[PDB]
């Protein structure tokens, strides 16, 4: 174990590779962040050096993936979302992602409508597909039938329960909310 | 250069 | 009057220019000295990345407030704000200030981009914040370092760090450079310089200067010797990081 | 077996009733002389 | 969910920090860390942080009370506290919390103006009292008030003298002066959830997601300074004579601190 | 009474959604508000309506303590106000000082409440503004005189609610002690009860 | 917190809770009444009001005629409108509330890609409201549901168009009104009403129309020696 | 927030209901609306409504030291605001070109035109003189500004009082409105201003127009005048190009609307004065 810092050498190219957190000059590597090292080694010999501040290590949410998220923004055309937890480890850099109207749904009928489906201020879980070019922007879909939404709170306060595909009700009072429930 | 303490953020 | 703070009164002088005294002069000491250095990184909480350092009176912060998003065009920027604490100095100035605070921002952004890599940092604004609590002699330098600090904590990527050195110069008949000084070292002297490099690669990255007089050979040997104190200065530096990064490894 | 007891509105109209807005009075828009025919009863 | 997972913590009367709904957290001071200036103070609540720095000079007094030397405070809260701040002019967190000290500074009437005066409609001091949070995670009112009194507390003047025949004042920076305090206003913040769930010292998030605040300044004689209700689900007196016996607690164990300290140099 | 003659007017402006002007004794002031209207995305929060005070005095320009009192209206204001209903959206309170004769805020939220009514906007209860000074020898007086807030030593300045009759805001000026903020702190009750039954007969006589 | 059945025509205040009496019979929460488990809380001042179904298993429904002038988008609503840009295949109008509403470029009758319709910056027009919420942005269109515009569509040309009060409305609309049927026996007219407290009228001559948006503007507290005296200058005109 | 856009429909029938000269409520062309003169209990407040423009006007005094170049005469500062409840687009900080051309037009007006005595306010020349400042806030925006502020102004600065002041060498004593009488101010004439709009590039003209006809107009004529028939400003804005004779008539019914103005204001003052001398703290003038 060492802890590295943004000017010292490491390494020659002849004695490892950068993997990230490097760069190079003459016939050496040098490092580039306050962190830990760490060389691996493939089944060729030539190792990997890489450097890691594992305050925040990395994460990264793949395409067959299953991750929560909160509903801000909605519109008709489709309803923008902060990624919380990927999997179930959380992450305090709150990904942006998006649902869009078609991908809402396995039998991917246009009679779909996002007010039905989902509202501004609810968590659901979904399953993200393209990571985005410029902005990152995440594309959730939930053509699934244990998929969407799993708690959502009333007209003004009140927590409800996934009655049925497409309905939910509060304990309290009684009243038949639409949305994409989950399972 | 040597060293001194903390007179405002003591550690 | 400023209607975003409390009236206090139209003008205000000190009473040291009321002052009647001849005040102490330093007088003799080893021109190739260096003040007892403290520097913490890792201090502040709710910042990503923050540092503190205090050599002699001098008790500087700097907080950075990572990247906030706002090739060659889609490359980073680093905005630094400077500012000295209305209770430093001899003499009080209001918070704003306008004249000064904004030279030596300038400064620390012209030190800090080269050594920032900013290509992998597109599309994004780094906030860098500078606060000088006390001034006791050689201020933008440890404000150079205290940046530089503060970034390699918060985990930006760089090429090396940024080393800052002050000097002075004695008006005396004969005329020798004072290496860093202190705040009376400061105002009883003839010219003043500020080297600031980068010591692995060995490149300067900010410098600055003013004079009473000099000459160019005066001014090359200043260049040098600030470059060997700025040497002498970086391990105490690599050390703070090092231990940081060893309480993190604590915490978790 | 549950159903709601009270709902909320925001619609005068089921609170009220009224009349169709776009009218007319003796000859301009004969058009609209029968939607008043049409939708007023 | 933070909601939810901070309403778990509060029925089991406890915090996710491990403080017992009616403590507050690790309060440290340091006093003359600063040379520049007359008074100094820094003050930090475990992550809170504050630093007051009191400069000391000359003004010319206004004509309704020529015998008034002015104290005139600033909050500052630089974008380093916390990024909810940007790069400019003051918000309105560091306007109502300068409002709130100089509020203070007069109606606790911790010092008497007339004790500033040297020369009445000539000359008359003038305290600069600049105050600098370095880390806003919650409380910052309580910290910035104890900070003030500690360094307001350090101050030590000079002399000044009057020459008629010059008709100028002559500083004697060698002899100098402490500063007379009467009162020593302590403040106790208090969070007001839902209804009647209040929390002493609340941090960030706890005032982030709360319905109310309120602060109240306890004079060391059994009287109170301040009341700063702003907003919040509502009280009724019941909900207010434990904040302000707490009050009076929090007023004992800062004072033996300060006490502690200012002895200890 | 124990308190001063005090009337209001409704709709007295054409151009912004609801108006009142509020005087009691000579302290006039005079309340205009924008309802849901549009907010840029810097200060629009989902779920929630963003309430946004402005007070202006009629001398000089405002400072600090206008800002302070601002957001004391503001918070009140988000206290009683329905704004889960309105999100994505601005409601604005503009307050103007066209008199200053003591008991001000006293008047600021009276008329901001009345203003709010007439702009048909939801809030969950009416809230009220009382002021009541404490002299040297502890006789207090509610609804004071700039006379009476100078002569004494303490001055106290409660927002109520209707409903349950509680504190929803308190701003004073002075020291003063315990006894005495529980005994004006009745007695703003009591007066809070009489500015209700006016709201009532105002509306009532607004609505013929 | 009492007698629903009792301030049916008084003066209700926000805060008051009122309610009702019963297993039960389903009714209704009025737009300016708020539910609060099984009381009735009211957030608006307002001469209070009920109804009930011709039925008797209706129950009944409660309300506030509350005046005021800001609009709310609501569903199933007839609203003027005033185009305030176009964006590719939707042209955005504004109602007069929080947000401007949007329109398609085939909603109107009769459209298609191949027959757009004449819609020009400015233009006003008369729609209504087909998904109107707190949540998102609400869309309109100018035709019945059938796929008729049943006197939807762009307005004309050649009124007037004035604004009033929302109970204005709310009370001129009613079918027992006295001045704008008194109206239609003077000189002829034509014009629309907009719940959204705006109105649009059209007769031949200028001097008509301006008089008669006087009268509707005024019309809520009209004197009688007013009422004749406008009266008396439409017969004059 | 903004303004609501304006309907060509409103556009046009505005732009032909003047071709045929016929106004909105059913005033003609050179004619105001029923302007309201109110005053408040403390000496130096006015709220004048025309029709549904309400302005607010406040008049203050302070004693400082003067400026160098005139340590005789005293100083006067104006200042408006356009309060957010005037209308929506009143933004703080925005809507500066009109809060800059109305504030350099009424300092223009009252002070050049040399309206008060800054001579009068004199106490210690070159110490201390007066510093009077009046205060104007819009609070409704229905149409004619320039025109209300104006009238807000003087009737302010016509219903003030200065607090007493004794002298003798330098000592220099102040006194309370209780401890003697305040003393007004010295006017030598009234000015106020008058607004003309202009339709189709120069081809009609209107007086004091609504908020719609400020917004299908192209041009704006303010003239500034008195009881005596003496030109203190006028101005041309909007971007139009009007001729001489416009100018010359526009004068001619300007001399005859500020007569009648400056009869209405000398009543409100003396009926404030008559209530005041017999218990009261309001004074009220209609048109």
């Amino acid at each position: 174990v060492r802890y590295c810092i943004p000017g010292e050498r490491l390494c020659n190219l002849e004695e490892g590779s950068p993997g990230s957190g490097t760069y190079t000059r003459h016939g050496y590597i040098f490092s580039s962040l306050a962190g830990c090292l760490m060389k691996s080694s493939e089944n060729g010999a030539l190792p990997v050096v890489s450097v890691v501040r594992e305050t925040e290590s990395q994460l990264l949410p793949d395409v067959g993936a299953i991750v929560t998220c909160k509903v801000s923004s909605i519109n008709s055309r489709f309803a923008k979302v902060h990624i919380l937890y990927v999997g179930s480890m959380p992450l305090k850099n709150s990904f942006r992602g998006t649902i869009r109207k078609e991908d809402v749904r396995a039998t991917e009928k246009d009679k779909v409508e996002i007010y039905k489906s989902f509202r501004p201020g609810d968590i659901v879980l979904a399953k993200v597909i393209s990571l985005g070019d410029a902005q990152s922007n995440y594309l959730l879909t939930t053509a699934e039938n244990e998929l969407g939404v799993v708690v959502a709170h009333s007209e003004s306060g009140i927590q409800m329960v996934p009655i049925s595909w497409c309905e939910m009700q509060c304990p309290k009072t009684h009243t038949k909310e639409f949305r994409k429930v989950a399972r | 250069p040597v060293q001194k303490q903390a007179s405002l953020f003591p550690d | 009057g400023d209607h975003r703070r409390i009236r206090g009164p139209e003008e205000s002088q000190p009473p040291q220019l009321y002052a009647a005294d001849e005040e102490e002069a330093p007088g003799t000491r080893d021109p190739t000295r260096l003040r007892p250095v403290y520097a913490r990184a890792g201090l502040l909480s709710q910042a990503k990345g923050s540092a503190y350092l205090e050599a002699g009176g001098t008790k500087v912060l700097c907080a950075v407030s990572g990247p906030r998003q706002a090739p060659a065009a889609l490359r980073g920027r680093l905005l630094c704000d400077f500012r000295r604490a209305p209770f430093a100095g001899r003499r009080r100035r209001a918070p704003p200030g306008g004249c000064e605070e904004r030279e030596l921002a300038l400064a620390l952004q012209e030190a800090l981009e080269p050594a920032v890599r900013l290509g992998r940092y597109p599309r994004a604004q780094l906030e860098v914040s500078a606060l000088l609590l006390e001034d006791g002699g050689s201020a933008l330098a440890a404000a150079l370092t205290a940046a530089a600090l503060a970034l390699a904590d918060a985990g930006v990527e760089m090429y090396d760090l940024v080393v800052g050195c002050g000097l002075s110069l004695a008006p005396g008949p004969a005329p020798t450079w004072l290496l860093d000084p202190t705040r009376l070292e400061e105002e009883r002297a003839a010219a003043g310089l500020t080297v600031a490099l980068m010591p692995v690669l060995n490149q300067v990255a900010g410098l600055l200067g003013s004079g009473e007089g000099g000459l160019t050979e005066s001014w090359a040997e200043a260049v040098r010797l600030g470059l060997e104190g700025c040497q002498r200065l970086y391990p105490v530096l690599q050390q703070s990081l090092v231990r940081a990064a060893r309480r993190r490894g604590a915490a978790a | 077996e549950k159903e709601s007891f009270i709902i909320e509105e925001q619609s005068f109209l089921l609170c009220e009733d009224l009349l169709y807005g776009r009218m007319s009075f003796r000859g301009f828009n004969p058009e609209v002389e029968k939607l008043m025919l049409q939708m007023n009863a | 969910e933070p909601l939810e997972y901070y309403r778990r913590f509060l029925k089991e009367n406890c915090r996710p920090d491990g403080r017992e709904l009616g403590e507050f957290r690790t309060t440290t001071v340091n006093i003359g860390s600063i040379s520049t200036a007359d008074g100094s103070a820094l003050v930090k609540l475990g992550n809170t942080t504050v630093i007051c720095g009191v400069k000391a000079e000359f003004a010319a007094p206004s004509t309704d009370a020529p015998d008034k030397g002015y104290v005139v405070p600033n909050v500052d809260l630089p974008p380093l506290c916390s990024s909810r701040f940007r790069s400019g002019p003051p918000g309105e967190e560091a306007q109502v919390a300068s409002q709130f000290i100089a509020d203070v500074i007069e109606n606790s009437q911790i010092i008497q103006k007339e004790d500033l005066c040297i020369s009445p409609g000539k000359l008359v001091w003038v305290l600069y009292c600049d105050l600098i949070c370095l880390d806003y995670d919650g409380n910052i009112l309580d910290a910035c008030t104890f900070a003030l009194l500690a360094a307001l507390k350090n101050v030590q003047l000079p002399e000044v003298t009057i020459n008629e025949e010059t008709a100028l004042a002559e500083v004697n920076l060698k002899k100098k002066s402490y500063l007379n305090i009467r009162t020593h206003p302590v403040a106790t913040s208090f969070a007001v959830f839902d209804d009647t769930l209040l929390i002493v010292d609340p941090t960030g998030e706890e005032e982030h997601l709360a319905t109310g605040t309120l602060t109240i300044v306890m004079d060391e004689e059994g009287k109170l300074c301040c009341l700063h209700k702003p907003g919040g689900s509502g009280l009724t007196g019941a909900k207010l004579q434990d904040c302000m016996s707490r009050a009076v607690t929090r007023h004992k164990e800062v004072k033996k601190l300060m006490d502690e300290v200012i002895k200890s140099m | 009474c124990s308190l001063r003659h005090f009337a209001c007017e409704q709709n007295l402006l054409s151009r912004p959604d609801g108006s009142a002007s509020f005087l009691q004794g000579d302290t006039s002031v005079l309340a205009g508000v924008y309802g849901p209207a549009e907010v840029k995305v810097s200060k629009e929060i989902f779920n929630k309506a963003t309430l946004e005070v402005i007070l202006r005095p009629k001398i000089g320009l405002p400072g600090v303590a206008e800002k302070s009192r601002e957001r004391l209206i503001r918070n009140t204001c988000e206290a009683v106000v329905l704004g889960t209903l309105h999100p994505r959206t601005s409601i604005t309170v503009v307050l103007q000082v066209v008199s200053d004769a003591g008991s001000l805020l006293a008047c600021c939220l009276n008329a901001a409440c009345m203003a709010l009514v007439d702009a048909g906007v939801p809030m969950r209860a009416l809230f009220c503004g009382v002021a009541c000074a404490l002299d040297s020898d502890g006789t207090l007086v509610l609804d004071p005189t700039s006379k009476q807030e100078k002569e004494a030593r303490a001055v106290l300045t409660f927002a109520l609610d209707s409903v349950e009759r509680k504190l929803l805001m308190s701003s004073t000026k002075g020291l003063y002690s315990d006894t005495e903020l529980q005994q004006c702190l009745a007695a703003a009750q009591a007066a809070s009860q009489h500015v209700f039954r006016f709201y009532r007969e105002s509306l009532q006589r607004r609505y013929s | 917190a009492r007698a629903a059945r009792t301030v049916l025509g008084q003066v209700v205040l926000p805060g008051e809770e009122l309610l009702l009496p019963e297993s039960r019979v389903r009714v209704v929460c009025g737009p300016g009444l708020r539910r609060c488990g099984d009381r009735l809380l009211v957030t608006k001042c307002g001469r209070l009001r009920h109804k009930e179904p011709g039925s008797g298993s209706g129950g009944g429904v409660y309300w506030v005629d509350s005046q005021q002038k800001r609009y709310v988008p609501v569903k199933g609503d007839h609203v003027i409108g005033i185009v305030t840009a176009k964006s590719g295949d939707i042209f955005k109008v504004d109602v007069g509330g929080s947000e401007p509403a949007s329109l398609s470029y085939l909603s109107f009758e009769g459209a298609t890609k191949r027959n757009r319709p004449n819609v020009q910056v400015g233009d006003l027009i008369y729609g209504q409201f087909v998904v109107a919420n707190k949540d998102m942005e609400p869309e309109m269109v100018c035709i019945d549901s059938c796929g008729r515009a049943n006197g939807m569509g762009v307005i004309g040309q050649d009124g007037l168009l004035f604004k009033v009060t929302l109970g204005l409305i709310r009370k001129l609309l009613a079918p027992d009104c006295e001045i704008i049927q008194e109206v239609g026996k003077l000189h002829p007219l034509e014009i629309v009403f907009g719940m959204n407290g705006r109105i649009w009228v059209k007769a031949k001559t200028i001097q008509q129309t301006l008089i008669l948006a006087n009268i509707l503007e005024a019309c809520e507290h009209m004197t009688s020696d007013q009422r004749k005296q406008i009266f008396s200058r439409l017969a004059e005109s | 927030m903004k303004e609501t856009p304006l309907s060509n429909c409103e556009r046009r029938f505005l732009l032909r209901a003047i071709e045929e000269k016929k106004r909105l409520d059913g005033r003609q062309t050179y004619d105001y609306r029923n302007i309201r003169i109110s005053f408040g209990t403390d000496y130096g407040c006015c709220i004048v409504e025309l029709g549904k423009t309400r302005v607010l006007g406040q008049v203050s005094c302070e004693l400082v030291s003067p400026k160098l170049n005139r340590a005789t005469e005293g100083i006067l500062f104006f200042n408006l605001e356009l309060s957010q409840m005037a209308a929506p687009a009143f933004e703080p900080g925005r809507q500066s070109d009109l809060l800059v051309k109305l504030n350099r037009l009424m300092e223009r007006c009252l002070r050049n035109s040399k309206c008060i005595d800054t001579e009068s306010l004199c106490v210690v020349a070159g110490e201390k003189v007066w510093q009077i400042r009046v205060d104007l806030h819009l609070l409704n925006h229905d149409g004619n500004i320039i025109d209300a502020a104006s009238i807000a102004a003087i009737v302010a600065l016509c219903h003030f009082r200065r607090p007493d002041v004794s002298v003798q060498g330098d000592e220099v004593t102040l006194y309370t409105p209780e401890e003697r009488d305040p003393v007004p101010l010295s006017i030598h004439h009234m000015p106020i201003c008058v607004s003309f709009a202009f339709f189709q590039q120069g081809t009609y003209l209107l007086v004091d127009p609504n908020e719609r006809e400020e917004r299908v107009m192209d041009g704006l004529l303010v003239i500034a005048m008195n009881k005596h028939r003496e030109i203190c400003t006028i101005q041309s804005s909007g971007g139009i190009m009007l001729l001489k004779d416009q100018v010359l008539r526009c004068s001619k019914i300007a001399g005859v609307k500020v007569a009648e103005i400056t009869e209405l204001i000398l009543k409100a003052l003396e009926n404030d004065q008559k209530v005041r001398k017999e218990g009261g703290k309001f004074g009220f003038a209609e048109s």
